[PDB]
């Protein structure tokens, strides 16, 4: 089946930066749209960022813009999630999430078991 | 009067692999030695001529079959080849009679954020004849369930983006390839060397 393959994350300080990696499998990554979903503490499973691996094309939602990147290398089929100026609030279990369309704005399909990251305040 | 090898070989845009462009050339003089001399070529592989002939040969017709892919599957553009690019977006007959040509072209078709306007086919139900062209956007049954045309679970829109990353391995550049059919008819033979 397919599979997604997280890495990347662990503890970091406020301030600092993660980077998080997705390699899909039992997928080729050049059509399908593919990102970034976290659970905080208390809070919904929620989007982070998404790009659309037909186009190249990347949405973020209002408290990532900026500080947060997201990158295809379609030809290695690995997503990757740069995360700079992170603050305790990013504290989260970050999940790839792969679509079955093109489409940023569809819900995904594939999950997956997700990566826990812990920002330490001063 | 001078064919438009030019007009092929320096086009700003380059076709899509599974939408190959071809163009016919013909009543016309063709300098093949000075291509063939060129240090622009990393590819430069005949088969059923040679290369060091060209220029004293007259052809019924030149088609010039033009396309990028990645540099490693450029090995795909030979007769008698298996792969994605061979079996699905371009096929070159047990027979041919032709060169083909490549170049890396990394710095034209590569951009920051990567450039995604290269498409390749990457399912199908059946190999392509050769020289046949499937232009197709029908969704691909990849499953046991039947599609009914909507994009979804094991049902594959058949294209796909190559996504060139400027920082790309030479394994995953783009390559510029123009592949050249000599025709031989028995009839007149209007496209001659100098
Ligand atoms: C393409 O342009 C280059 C640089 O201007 C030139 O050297 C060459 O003659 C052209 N190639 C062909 C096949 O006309």
């Amino acid at each position: 089946q397919v599979q997604l393959v997280e890495s990347g994350g662990g503890s970091v300080q406020a301030g600092g930066s993660l980077t998080l990696s997705c390699v899909a499998s039992g997928v080729t990554l050049g059509r399908h749209a593919i990102g970034w979903f976290r659970q905080a503490p208390g809070k919904e499973r929620e989007r982070v960022s998404c790009i659309r691996t037909f186009d190249g094309i990347t949405s973020y939602v209002e408290s990532t813009k900026g500080r947060f990147t997201i990158s295809s290398n379609n030809a290695m089929n690995t997503v990757y999630l740069q995360m700079n100026s992170l603050k305790p609030e990013d504290t989260a279990v970050y999940f790839c999430a792969l679509g079955v369309t093109a489409a940023c704005s569809d819900n995904p399909y594939f999950w997956g078991q997700g990566t826990q990251v812990t920002v330490s305040s001063h | 009067n001078l064919c438009p090898f030019g007009e092929v070989f320096n086009a700003t845009r380059f076709a899509s692999v599974y939408a190959w462009n071809r163009k016919r050339i013909s009543n016309c003089v063709a300098d093949y030695s000075v291509l063939y001399n060129s240090a622009s070529f990393s590819t430069f592989k005949c088969y059923g001529v040679s290369p060091t002939k060209l220029n004293d040969l007259c052809f019924t017709n030149v088609y010039a079959d033009s396309f990028v892919i990645r540099g490693d599957e450029v090995r795909q553009i030979a007769p008698g080849q298996t792969g994605k690019i061979a079996d699905y977006n371009y096929k070159l007959p047990d027979d041919f009679t032709g060169c083909v040509i490549a170049w890396n072209s990394n710095n034209l078709d590569s951009k920051v954020g990567g450039n995604y306007n290269y498409l390749y086919r990457l399912f199908r139900k059946s190999n392509l004849k050769p020289f046949e062209r499937d232009i197709s956007t029908e969704i691909y049954q990849a499953g046991s369930t039947p599609c009914n045309g909507v994009e979804g679970f094991n049902c594959y829109f058949p294209l796909q983006s190559y996504g060139f990353q400027p920082t790309y391995g030479v394994g995953y550049q783009p390559y510029r390839v123009v592949v050249l059919s000599f025709e031989l008819l028995h009839a007149p033979a209007t496209v001659c060397g100098p």
